[PDB]
RNA sequence: GUGCUCGCUUCGGCAGCACAUAUACUAAAAUUGGAACGAUACAGAGAAGAUUAGCAUGGCCCCUGCGCAAGGAUGACACGCAAAUUCGUGAAGCGUU
RNA sequence: CGGCCUCCGAACGGUAAGAGCCUAGCAUGUAGAACUG
């Protein structure tokens, strides 16, 4: 229900963190194998359109593997009626 | 601007915005600038929406230019509120506004004839426009969602693009045996041709569906 | 709380924008276009509020 | 399209400073190769430095593992053409617009499946990390990377907002060094990288153990041994590479002699131990005797 | 920079404490490249004998339109179509002689 | 002493469809730039 919820609501309509390279290499940086950073969010302009054309026009699951039965092949007396 | 910018912006040069809000040709246009050019209900009511606050706005500049008078200035307002028919032309993209052109009517018969009772005669001079400024406030109360909705379709349309993967477009009066059929000869194509097969490689459904054709045309003709 | 501009400074912005023609502005261009959507709203705020006649 | 957490892209192009300042805009842009439209992140690396801003889409930028603004390897900065062609890397990077739609899509259905520790597909199975590439590594920050552009004002003398230029007031690169021209599709592809392709003619000019003639001619001649090298110690050091066949050290010339039992030992020792040899810090330099 | 210290202390500076704290696609630029349904010029209209009304299907084809309506030469294009298949090729296994 | 008074206009639907070439427009304002005994 509140799954649903969230998403016809959705269809109707700055925080910290802590980075290591992985690349390190102490030299690289200062010498800090973490960094912290405060990511914030970006004002948009109210007064502008739909930035970038999406009218364009074009990989499923893997495929189910058939558990089926073995075909059993066609008599000429089937195959002439 | 904005209505310059759009008609630049589509390109139609051979066209022209003036400054009172008439969009004019400049020479003749051939057919595929004839068909590229035509613009729709939402862009003729935003222009002649425009067109009708230009006109008050110009006659409060005539009084602050000095040229007219505070009574000249309220008895052309009151005109402009009883004549928006004739003055812009938004009914022919809406013509449902006749009926607040009828109400400002009809509130002019009422104020001229209280108006003109004794020694004032039948002249112009009378500026009584809360009346039909009321109806115009009413009236773009209405239809300011309409257009807020229609002109972000059409710049959306504009700047996006036009949208015809998954359009499900309705079935409406003509399309209505062009569907039948459709319709039937799929349910005819699942039924037998993948239900009744063993016509193993192909079930000919290409030729049981033409023996489908023969058998009406022979209902038909008895 | 937002402190409101002296008018010269919106004056001068319109003023200089003229009518978008001039290459400098020229990204205004999509936002002033994106802008229209909301068009028949400053209609209206500016109709209602019109200024009645005994007032100068 | 995606929404995510941030950028994978070179320390060199994070910068200097302990902390960053990263704003994130989403659905900002289109990646230049894989036109998805990805969130956006932009940092200011130093001060007078140019910001810097994600660059690519991010299933594009798991796929390859470079940095996703710097363009260059998370591990060694290498260009895509030198990186791969170093680590025997021959990779069907999609060119075609529809191919390369469905390919960007179906890359990031992958990346959905991954973890995101390892760049996804093949991008990881050549792992044998290649000397020559190590070696290409700037192995300082090239914090270049943020030199400001030149100002055609103060190019032609112009420029009077003062120090104020957005742009290093600079004598301009007369365009016609090659490394003018890196298109985002160019870098990104690794085709006609004219950098990389002088990096490669550089990769020509960098030193190996050229091998001798005579097939019987398996004596590795090591110099640059000091007093302090031991006999046990030099065999030790070429002792898992192969059969050493003979030990001969040279004290009074501060050199020796590893003959081999077997010719390939003998020439992947040598080549392993080109100028990289150290044994108690000293500089040995392997070559082939007479 | 404002101010206060019964501050050094005159009316100068200096000191100290209080308050005040980090904008920015840094660019007037510079390149870089598609298109304009414009000429031109060629080119030049579904179904069977002729003249012709259309409504659809399909898909990396679009245009005008608010449009889930309507229109655009029935909007245009769809134009080899393959295929198994009536009998044999050979190939390879599993059993019989 | 009862009265009784509509309608007002715009679009599509007819003057083709193209393939090409030519040349301003229109988009970007980028990324990154050499290494020794
Ligand atoms: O000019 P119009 O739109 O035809 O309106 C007029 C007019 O009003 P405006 O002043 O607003 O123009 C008259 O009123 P006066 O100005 O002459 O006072 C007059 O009405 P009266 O004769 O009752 O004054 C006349 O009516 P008619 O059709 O009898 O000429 C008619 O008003 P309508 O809207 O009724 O036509
Ligand atoms: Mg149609
Ligand atoms: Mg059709
Ligand atoms: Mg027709």
């Amino acid at each position: 229900r509140v799954a649903l919820e969230k998403s016809v609501s959705q269809k109707v309509a700055a925080q910290y963190i802590r980075y290591t390279p992985s690349q390190q290499g102490v030299a690289f940086n200062s010498g800090a194998k973490q960094r912290v950073i405060r990511m914030v969010e970006m004002q948009k302009d109210p007064m502008e359109p739909p930035r970038f054309k999406i009218n364009k026009k074009i990989p499923p699951s893997p495929p189910a593997p058939v558990m089926h039965s073995p075909s059993r092949k066609m008599t000429v007396k089937e195959q002439q009626e | 601007n904005m209505l310059n910018l759009l008609i630049h912006r589509k390109n139609l040069n051979y066209l022209h915005l003036d400054y009172n809000f008439n969009l004019k040709p400049v020479k003749t246009l051939t057919t595929k600038e004839r068909k590229k050019s035509r613009f729709g209900n939402a862009f003729h009511l935003c222009r002649e929406v425009l067109r009708l606050t230009k006109l008050v706005v110009d006659s409060h500049v005539q009084y602050r230019l000095g040229n007219v008078d505070a009574f000249q200035l309220a008895d052309g307002l009151q005109y402009i509120f009883a004549h928006v028919g004739q003055l812009t032309g938004m009914y022919r993209y809406k013509y449902k506004l006749m009926r607040q052109i009828r109400m400002c009517k009809d509130l002019k018969h009422l104020i001229y004839y209280r108006f003109n009772t004794g020694p004032v005669g039948k002249g112009p001079g009378c500026g009584f426009w809360a009346a039909g400024w009321r109806v115009w406030l009413f009236f773009m109360r209405g239809i300011t969602p309409l257009l807020e909705r229609w002109l972000g379709n059409l710049l959306a349309r504009q700047f996006e693009g036009r949208h015809s993967k998954g359009v499900a477009k309705t079935v409406t009066k003509q399309r209505v045996e062009s569907h039948f059929d459709l319709e039937l000869r799929a349910a005819v194509m699942h039924d037998i041709l993948d239900m009744m097969p063993e016509g193993i490689k192909q079930n000919k459904a290409r030729t049981i569906l033409q023996h489908l054709s023969e058998a009406w045309r022979c209902w038909k003709a008895n | 709380q937002k402190e409101d501009m002296p008018p010269e400074h919106v004056r001068k912005i319109i003023r200089d924008h003229g009518d978008m023609t001039n290459r400098k502005f020229r990204h205004d261009k999509r936002v002033y276009l994106g802008a229209l959507k909301y068009m028949p709203h400053a209609v209206l705020k500016l109709l209602e509020n019109m200024p009645m006649p005994w007032e100068q | 399209w995606e929404d995510a957490d941030f950028p994978i892209l070179c320390q060199t192009c994070l910068g200097e400073n302990p902390y960053i300042r990263m704003t994130k805009e989403k659905y900002g842009k289109e990646c230049k190769i894989c036109a998805r439209p990805f969130t956006v992140f932009r940092w200011c690396p130093g001060v007078r430095m140019r910001f810097k801003k994600t660059e690519v889409c991010q299933t594009c930028s798991k796929l390859k593992n470079v940095c996703q603004t710097c363009l260059l390897d998370l591990e060694y900065g290498l260009p895509i053409q030198v990186r791969d062609a170093g680590l025997s890397f021959k990779d069907d990077m999609p060119k075609s617009d529809v191919n390369k739609e469905y390919y960007t899509q179906n890359m990031e259905r992958e990346i959905s499946n991954s973890d995101g520790t390892r760049p996804v597909g093949m991008l990881g199975k050549a792992t044998s990390t290649s000397d020559m590439l190590l070696k290409l590594a700037r192995t300082t920050p090239y914090y270049k990377r943020n030199r400001p552009h030149i100002c055609s004002f103060w190019v032609k003398g112009e420029c009077k907002r003062g120090e104020e230029c957005p742009y290093r007031h600079e004598k301009p690169t007369d365009p016609d060094d090659p490394l003018a021209d890196q298109n985002i599709k160019d870098r990104y592809y690794g085709i006609n990288d004219p950098v990389a392709d002088k990096l490669l003619k550089r990769a020509s000019t960098m030193p190996r153990l050229d091998p001798p003639e005579d097939k019987t001619i398996t004596t590795l001649y090591v110099g640059g041994l000091g007093d302090t090298i031991t006999e046990t110690d030099l065999r030790n050091h070429f002792y898992q590479f192969g059969e050493i066949r003979t030990i001969t050290v040279v004290q009074r010339q501060q050199c020796a002699f590893i003959q081999f039992a077997t010719r390939q030992a003998a020439e992947v020792a040598a080549e392993k131990s080109f100028n990289k040899l150290i044994v108690n810090g000293r500089r040995l330099n392997v070559k082939w005797g007479r």
